[PDB]
């Protein structure tokens, strides 16, 4: 199985971010790097390699929705997959998420289990 | 909403 996937992980919350980059860890994904804000994430995804993206959704300087956006409207990166794993819980947000192009959306608080079901589930939408 | 909501959710936009 493909452990080297690269994933970003995108958090304002430093914990957050240590807590998805252990869980990663935990399931065999070692190629794992970070960025705080929307900003930051589409600076680190031109270094390349990247293969999918989890992503929280209030940032400062851009939010996460605004990236996923950014994302699917980018010809280098349009099917980049990306969960959101994020506070924000209200059903109109959701929708609006999963309409923008979102592959899945966790809310937080969130277990082990789910972030590794949530994952799961998108590898075998698009047959990784 | 809870995790099973969007879920439930998410499954009845075709995820
Ligand atoms: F700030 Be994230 F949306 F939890
Ligand atoms: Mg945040």
């Amino acid at each position: 199985a493909d452990k080297e996937l690269k994933f970003l992980v995108v958090d304002d919350f430093s914990t957050m971010r240590r807590i998805v980059r252990n869980l990663l860890k935990e399931l065999g994904f070692n190629n794992v790097e970070e960025a705080e804000d929307g900003v930051d994430a589409l600076n680190k995804l031109q270094a390349g390699g990247f293969g999918f993206i989890i992503s929280d959704w209030n940032m400062p300087n851009m939010d996460g929705l605004e990236l996923l956006k950014t994302i699917r409207a980018d010809s280098a990166m349009s099917a980049l997959p990306v969960l959101m794993v994020t506070a924000e819980a209200k059903k109109e947000n959701i929708i609006a998420a999963a309409q923008a192009g979102a592959s899945g959306y966790v809310v937080k608080p969130f277990t082990a289990a789910t972030l590794e079901e949530k994952l799961n589930k998108i590898f075998e939408k698009l047959g990784m | 909403a809870s995790q099973d909501q969007v879920d439930d959710l998410l499954d009845s936009l075709g995820f």
